[PDB]
């Protein structure tokens, strides 16, 4: 985004204010509407399209590969492709090693959802594609690949050989889809799913990974603008971890319906 | 246009202003009772006297010279209007300072002992042996060449 | 006795084409034209070299060969006298002659005679004038000779390239330009060679002299 | 860059934490450093050097613009994806640290080589605290402006890096490691700070 | 006036509110109190009192100037102050420099050829002291001529704007045919020659 | 709480022309935008609708944007910083140029640095003074009332849902201030002195204004009321309320989803979209069917 | 006839404002702007297997690919010579390898590779083949079969190699040389079974020692009268180095010295000042006692 200094300022004073008015006026544990499509790519096991508020949209495909768990260290790639920004820019390829650490197989997501025989085992590929986006969008991403793996159907086994499959059935993919969510710190207040303008003046950001009903390892704290970058109080740190503590169930019976 | 003082604003005011209600009187033209040649003509010399509006070097129009004794009465009224406005608890904070500030060797590793290491140079005798040059061999043709580059104040042929 | 042909393409201000043994090499130069931002000098003249191999993209063999071409023509032409501008200088070698993976001194040799001579077609300051030989060595009766053929090379020892730059007719020899050497020799066989190769450039740029007078000639007066 | 044929295959074989720490002996950038760490089965030794202030043509930005790069070395090559990952984090934390407001219309390039990382038996967590120290060494060699010196720790996985005497954080990085463990974690990265803090001013007021 | 250390490392306190300047910034500490404001250094060096300054370097550094690409990168060329360009480009109306050098004598070297350095333009109008408007700049500079012109209105949307309308301003180094000549030396006002040579060239002297 | 909408199976959920198509065969006619003359007859090069004013033949597109004409009152900030010209964005085909002799300076006829008082992204309004060959428009601000926008916060809508009337600026309840701009750039700040005491209340050869850089610093407002920012916070909620439900904006539609959200009395259910439908709907029944 | 005094700069600004006036001026007292004589050098310092798997003899490291290493230092340059393994399957000069070099000097900038890198990487790879230090004899692997039990009694080797130079202030085209040679002779094959590398057992490299080389560059400058006269006289400076020396010196001489009297590899370009006979002679005789104390520094 880009912005002048005299609104700026403005949107500053107003957000670290005790009251913490917001811009929208919604409240700190507060979302925006979000629409979100499932199953639409035949040629794919899973596929998910998300829509966010600001016009923001991600499409999520997955597809699927079997291959030797004894000699495949990985089973979850995620490749991230954003519109108008290169294969190997820096803002590319950090969301690429992000994603690949919340959906890494054995940590973020458990291998034996996915064990077929106890040689051959299933690969999942998850590309994405960002056709917009106006803020940080490692929140929307794992809200859409969430609804794409808990859509997701593949192939039946059938049961050392190589491994035979069903011509109609297809079995669905159980699995726990972690999700992360973006925090936004203003002086001395916490914002949950900050805004284009909310983190463009913001002091700092966190960055929350969410799996199995709690907060899982992979979390970062990178900072939302290179423009105001403040130091925060140990404090803060714990005031917004636990605050999508409350809330994120809220998240997950609203996502997973 | 023709750089004229801003401090003498108020003068061009009221020779342009009564330069129109002349020219707006006799139906004529602005320039033709007096252009801007000889607007800034007047505003320059400044003729107190009632000979200097009409002798001037460069000439002056038919409204000049028949209003000679208004207009030379006019820049002495804005001369004495010119020249009329220019006239007119350390303690208890200092405490804190000093408080808080009551709160506050390996070699190498690896490479720590070949990397900082200083400049050397060495130099070859006759037969073939090295000779390394102490520090203070460089330092005096340091001085040596600085002192001798500010002492050049003569060329010749 | 090599072959050499001047003014063979339409669209640069100089061409060249220089034939020897088997090693053929064509260059184009165009300048003085106008420079881009990173290229033009303020004071002399900017050289853009480019040399590109027969088969194959041009990889970082060629790269030291556009280094030490750049090196030969560069002292040769006064580039004081065109300020803020640019010369393109292109060699593109159509058959090498020799080996490219294990030699690279044909090729070299050849470059800087067809660049040489289309510099003089295309009318540019030249200071003086060039001429390049290859020299390798058998390691059988262990003698210098020039131009060694492609199986002369596979049994040498030491390879060199040595360009020269001469005045006054084609005789003094103003300064060495180029002497890139490889192999295994001594400095009883570097003057052993040096000697020998500046009496065979010397017949070289009058051999030079001759071709770039029979085809410039007849253009000009009549 | 020859790399050599493509039918080749590479080579396939079936408490105390020591501390050194340099600056200077680079003469391209205007401030540099150097740290190493040993201790149990793990070493490591990275080069950082920062080419700046460099003026920027045409710019009119109200304040400095930091650009932090790690390249991998010649041991332990990690993956690009990840190098660039600590690197937007590195930035986010300087961008606290370093006073932008001081050099308008100009940049800063940081260049870290993990030369030698080195393991004896994610493994970027534990050189992420070495990395940190050793840009501020540089930065404050290179003359540059720091709000207090920054330091950081690790503590299985979990590191987090702190300023002013451990009272306020600047960055917060985690990766792998285990479940509720914040506050052990985080004061054992705090007495870590303090370790690496007070030992870069000892080096840099050495002669 | 001076209670504090000699030396001063990024985030030592220095005074409380004093004024900042060149090395300080006012920021605001809590220790289960109010906050205060207190001025801390960011630089190391020795701290200096006048107005509360810190200037990086020990003494043996300033006088050794072992800081030397570290001090033109901070003291940036103000309104007034006289430098040292090379001529780069010649226009009709104007002629295109570099600035090389900087004083308050003493210089400091700028950033060591590639881009990204400091370059100015002196404007015609601004070249002599005697007929500003009609002049020739091919008679008054040359490309590759050391230029000492002072600096002027600082509208530095790429370049400065210089001037030569002195005595001791113009041509203080140059070469005969853009250097491929001998080093000429100035003689008259406007008339630099080479003793060696025995060649003439119009310039801009200053003698 | 979030309200999440889903699907599942699929991927989504006059005269009307088209280009390449005939519209008339009467060479008696003027042809407009949208429209390209040829073999005496005339068609169209986009879909919309045929509109015959006069004898000007012109095809009204769908999807149009800002078209800056003569005397328009815009909002827009500044993209870049030229040579005595600033190219501010205004949301048309181009950007707008500003030149320098386009604005009111303090200093006068007495300077090249322009980028201290405007630079890059600043936003301010002023008003379309011409117009260039390629359609490019020229603002100035030679008036007090343009000026440089602060002490409120900036939002956009469509060009296409803006209603031209006379005042360009409204005054509205709550200490607020509301700037409409045709090419789709509202200005939601607090009443300063200059919209409250004026929006809403032979020798002479005229003389010349001094105005200096107050009006363009960068300085916003001290204190500014806690009561007041949360009725700016309520405004910008029921504008894109309105323009989600492709409702022309006007002065009496503002004041009038105002009212409707004092029934949640909560400036953050607003962001939802099934109350932006139910407001939209309040007013395009209780009003055009009432009077 | 004329008498004008000229205008005094301090020696900081004169080697800015023209490296070509610095350097004159230096040559006139027999000095260098490198604070060095005209035929001095620059003391190097060197680490061979600091950086390899086989560093301790008996201590092996646990997971390690570099076979040597090498942390050359002349001056202010820093020079590390890494060298990687692997192996090939397989169905005069031509007899003779060489290495793969990978040039990355640092000098604060982003991108591919520079001229310079490409240029160094290839000088490298063509020294080596001419100088005949690598036969392809001593490529061949010895691979048995293990069944555990291995036992010795068409696979080569291929053998990689990553210089990376940092704080360059000259030519480094001979510190590369020199770092190589010297990481060549610490390098140790691994052995492989049936293809598998073995993770303790070694074998040294066979190099050909009598081939063996150093680098050492020369310079020709040609003085002038105008900074301290018919004709005027020459002077050699030996190893270039510092901005000054290096853009203003049109005219050097790199050579590979070998013991015995023998020559690897020699450059002559003489752009700048003219090349006698005389300076040809004395810097081959400079290079051979260069190459002496290089080979017989610490080994």
């Amino acid at each position: 985004m880009s912005l002048s200094v005299a609104e700026k300022s403005y949107l500053y004073d107003s957000l670290a204010s005790t009251p913490s008015i917001r811009p929208d006026g919604r409240l700190p544990h507060q979302f925006r509407p979000i629409e979100i499509f499932t199953d639409f790519l035949p040629s794919s096991n899973g596929s998910s399209r998300i829509i966010a508020s600001d016009g923001s949209e991600c499409i999520v495909s997955i597809k699927s590969k079997v291959v030797d768990h004894h000699v495949e260290n990985e089973l979850l790639q995620v490749d991230v492709d954003i519109a108008g920004q290169r294969d190997d820019a820096l803002v590319v390829e950090t969301i690429t090693s992000l994603l690949n650490k919340v959906l890494k197989s054995g940590s973020g997501v458990d291998s034996s959802k996915l064990q077929l025989t106890k040689k051959y085992s299933f690969k999942i590929f998850v590309d994405v594609l960002v056709i917009s986006s106006h803020s940080h969008p490692v929140s929307l991403i794992s809200f859409a690949i969430y609804s794409a793996l808990n859509s997701t159907y593949l192939p039946k086994l059938i049961s050392e050989e190589l491994p035979t499959f069903h011509d109609y059935d297809m079995v669905k993919l159980d699995i726990n889809p972690p999700l992360v969510f973006i925090l936004a710190v203003v002086g001395n207040n916490m914002l949950l799913d900050p805004a284009a303008n909310e983190s463009e003046v913001a002091n700092n950001g966190l960055i929350i990974s969410w799996s199995n009903g709690k907060i899982t390892s992979p979390i970062r704290s990178v900072a939302l603008n290179d423009s105001n970058v403040k130091s925060f109080k140990p404090h803060l740190l714990k005031q917004g971890l636990a605050m999508v503590e409350k809330y994120a169930p809220d998240v997950v019976r609203s996502l997973e319906n | 246009q023709y750089n004229i003082p801003p401090e003498r604003e108020v003068l061009v005011r009221e020779l342009y202003q009564w330069r129109d209600l002349i020219a707006r009187r006799d139906d004529e033209s602005p320039r033709f009772v007096m252009p801007n040649q000889l607007l800034a003509a007047l505003v320059a010399y400044t003729p107190t006297d009632v000979i200097g509006v009409v002798s001037l070097t460069n000439g002056v129009t038919e409204h000049v010279r028949q209003n000679a004794k208004l207009l030379a009465n006019l820049i002495r009224d804005a001369l004495r209007n010119i020249k009329n406005t220019n006239e007119e608890q350390i303690r208890d904070v200092m405490e804190r300072f000093s408080v808080l500030c009551n709160s506050n060797t390996n070699s190498s590793i690896l490479l720590g002992k070949i990397l900082p290491r200083e400049e050397h140079d060495i130099a070859y005798s006759k037969d073939g042996l090295p000779n390394k040059v102490k520090t203070e061999d460089i330092r005096i043709r340091a001085q040596n060449f600085k002192s001798a580059l500010a002492n050049l104040e003569d060329i010749i042929f | 006795s090599v072959q050499a042909e001047i003014g063979i393409l339409d669209h640069v201000d100089g061409s060249s084409e220089f034939v020897s043994q088997d090693t053929k090499v064509i260059c184009s130069v165009t300048g003085p034209i106008e420079p881009k931002a990173r290229q033009e000098l303020p004071t002399q003249l900017a050289l853009e070299i480019i040399v590109r191999p027969a088969k194959g993209v041009a990889t970082t063999r060629e790269k030291v060969l556009e280094d030490k071409l750049r090196a030969v023509l560069t002292p040769l032409i006064t580039r004081h006298c065109y300020p803020r501008q640019l010369c393109q200088i292109t060699c593109q070698i159509l058959e090498s002659g020799e080996d490219e993976a294990e030699f690279s001194l044909r090729e070299l040799s050849c470059c800087i005679n067809a660049a040489f001579l289309a510099l003089v077609d295309a009318g540019i300051a030249l200071n003086s004038m060039c001429a390049s030989i290859p020299i390798a060595i058998i390691k059988d009766t262990s003698d210098i000779i020039v131009d060694p053929t492609a199986e002369q090379l596979k049994i040498s020892l030491s390879v060199h390239t040595l360009a020269l730059e001469f005045v006054n007719g084609g005789k003094v020899v103003k300064n060495v330009l180029l002497l890139d050497s490889n192999g295994d020799f001594n400095e009883d066989q570097l003057f052993s060679l040096l000697e020998l190769g500046e009496q065979k450039c010397q017949e070289l740029v009058t051999n030079i002299r001759r071709i770039i007078q029979d085809n410039i000639s007849p253009r000009l007066v009549v | 860059r020859l790399l050599g044929p493509a039918a080749a295959k590479p080579m396939a074989f079936s408490s105390e934490q020591e501390l050194s720490l340099h600056t200077g002996f680079i003469e391209n950038c205007n401030g540099s450093a150097l740290v190493e760490a040993r201790s149990l089965g793990h070493q490591t030794s990275l080069i950082t050097a920062v080419y700046g202030p460099r003026s920027i043509r045409g710019s009119f930005t109200s304040q400095g613009t930091i650009s932090i790069q790690l390249k991998n070395g010649l041991l332990e090559k990690y993956n690009t994806n990840e190098l660039k990952e600590v690197s937007s984090f590195l930035m986010g934390i300087f961008n606290s640290v370093v006073n932008l407001s001081r050099y308008p219309k100009s940049g800063i390039d940081i260049f870290v080589y993990l030369t030698y990382d080195k393991d004896l038996t994610s493994q970027i967590s534990s050189l992420i605290p070495h990395c940190i120290t050793s840009i501020t060494l540089a930065l404050a060699d290179a003359g540059i402006e720091l709000v207090d010196m920054a330091g950081a720790g690790e503590a299985n996985g979990t590191v987090v890096s702190f300023i002013k005497n451990g009272e306020e954080i600047v960055g917060f990085w985690k990766d792998d490691g285990d479940d509720e463990d914040l506050l052990e974690c985080l004061d054992r990265c705090k007495e870590q700070y303090n370790r690496y803090r007070d030992l870069m001013i000892s080096c840099l007021m050495n002669q | 006036n001076f209670q504090f250390p000699e030396i001063a490392y990024p985030g030592k306190l220095i005074c409380p509110q004093y004024v900042p300047g060149p090395g300080t910034k006012l920021i605001q500490y809590e220790h289960n109190g109010r906050t205060l404001e207190a001025i801390t250094a960011t630089l190391v060096g020795t701290v200096r009192c006048e107005l509360v300054s810190v200037l990086p370097g020990t003494e043996k550094g300033r006088k050794t100037n072992k800081y030397a690409n570290n001090d033109f990168a901070n003291n940036l060329p103000k309104e007034g102050d006289i430098v040292l360009t090379r001529v780069t480009r010649l226009s009709l109306q104007r002629a295109n420099v570099e600035i090389l050098a900087v004083e308050d004598a003493t210089f400091s070297v700028s950033q060591a050829d590639l881009g990204e350095t400091f370059r100015g333009i002196i404007r015609s109008q601004d070249v002599r002291s005697t007929d500003r408007d009609r002049v020739k700049v091919i008679e008054c500079f040359k490309p590759g001529d050391i230029v000492r012109a002072q600096v002027l209105s600082l509208g530095d949307g790429t370049n400065y704007y210089l001037t030569t309308a002195r005595n001791d301003l113009g041509v203080v180094f140059a070469r005969a045919a853009n250097g491929a000549g001998g080093l000429m030396y100035a003689t008259d006002w406007q008339m630099m020659t080479s003793p060696v040579t025995g060649a003439t060239e119009k310039r801009k002297c200053a003698k | 709480v979030i309200t999440i909408t889903k699907r599942n199976g699929a991927f989504q959920n006059s005269q009307i022309v088209t280009p390449g198509e005939l519209v008339t065969d009467d060479p008696i006619w003027m042809r407009g935008h949208g429209t390209y003359f040829l073999d005496n007859m005339t068609y169209s090069s986009v879909a919309g609708t045929v509109s015959r004013v006069n004898r000007l033949l012109s095809v009204i597109p769908l999807k149009g944007r800002y078209a800056p004409e003569t005397g328009d009152h815009v909002v827009g900030r500044i993209a870049e910083v030229g040579n005595k010209r600033w190219k501010v964005d205004i949301g048309g085909k181009q950007h707008a140029v500003l030149m320098l002799g386009s604005v009111n300076l303090p200093g006068g006829i007495l300077e090249l640095q322009m980028r201290s008082f405007l630079k890059e992204g600043d936003l301010l309004n002023a008003e379309v003074q011409s117009l260039f060959q390629d359609g490019s428009a020229s603002l100035h601000t030679r008036s007090l009332k343009y000026g440089k926008l602060r002490n409120g916060m900036f939002c956009q809508v469509p060009s296409s849902l803006i209603v031209r009337a006379k005042n360009h600026t409204h005054n509205l309840p709550g200490n607020i201030t509301v700037v409409l701009g045709v090419n789709g750039y509202i200005w939601l700040r607090k009443t300063s002195q200059m919209d409250l005491a004026r929006d809403t209340p032979p020798s002479i050869t005229r003389l010349e204004e001094e105005s200096s850089w107050q009006i363009y610093s960068d300085e916003n407002d001290p204190s500014i009321s806690n009561n007041i920012r949360q009725a700016i916070c309520r405004y910008a909620n029921v504008i894109k309320a309105l323009a989600f439900c492709e409702i022309g904006i006007t002065q009496q539609r503002i004041v009038s989803a105002y009212e409707a959200s004092m029934v949640y009395s909560n400036v953050g259910e607003l962001i939802e979209k099934n109350v932006m439908e139910s407001i939209g709907s309040d007013i395009l029944t209780a009003e055009k069917m009432r009077g | 006839t004329i008498e004008i005094h000229p205008i005094t700069f301090p020696p900081e600004v004169l080697a800015r404002i023209s490296p070509e006036l610095s350097l004159q001026r230096h040559l006139s007292l027999g000095i260098r702007p490198c604070l060095r004589k005209y035929e001095e050098f620059r003391d190097v310092a060197i680490e061979n297997n600091t950086l390899s798997r086989y560093a301790d003899a008996g201590n092996i490291d646990t997971k390690n690919n570099i076979l040597g290493s090498n942390v050359l230092k002349s001056g202010k340059t820093i020079v590390i010579t890494s060298i990687t393994g692997g192996i090939i399957e397989e169905t005069i000069i031509a007899n003779y390898a060489s290495v793969y070099p990978v040039v990355e000097v640092e000098r604060g900038r982003v991108g591919a590779c520079t001229d310079e890198e490409m240029t160094i990487s290839q000088k490298l790879h063509d020294s080596i083949l001419h100088s005949r230090i690598l036969p392809k004899k001593a490529l061949k692997v010895k691979a048995g079969v293990r069944s555990f039990s291995v036992l010795y009694p068409k696979w080569s080797y291929v053998l990689y190699a990553k210089i990376v130079v940092l704080s360059r202030t000259g030519p480094v085209f001979d510190l590369c040389w020199n770092s190589l040679m010297y990481a060549l002779q610490s390098v140790k094959l691994p052995r492989a079974f049936i293809i598998i590398c073995d993770q303790t057992k070694s074998v040294p490299l066979m190099i050909n020692a009598k081939n063996i080389a150093f680098a050492s560059n020369y310079g020709i400058v040609e003085l002038d009268p105008e900074c301290q006269m018919d004709k005027l006289n020459t002077v050699l400076i030996a190893d270039l180095d510092t901005e000054a020396e290096e853009t203003s010196i049109h005219s050097t001489i790199s050579i590979l010295a070998a013991p015995s009297g023998n020559y690897k590899q020699l450059t002559l370009v003489g752009g700048g000042a003219k090349i006698t006979p005389e300076m040809i002679k004395r810097s081959l005789l400079l290079s051979r006692v260069r190459a002496d104390d290089l080979s017989t520094r610490f080994n």
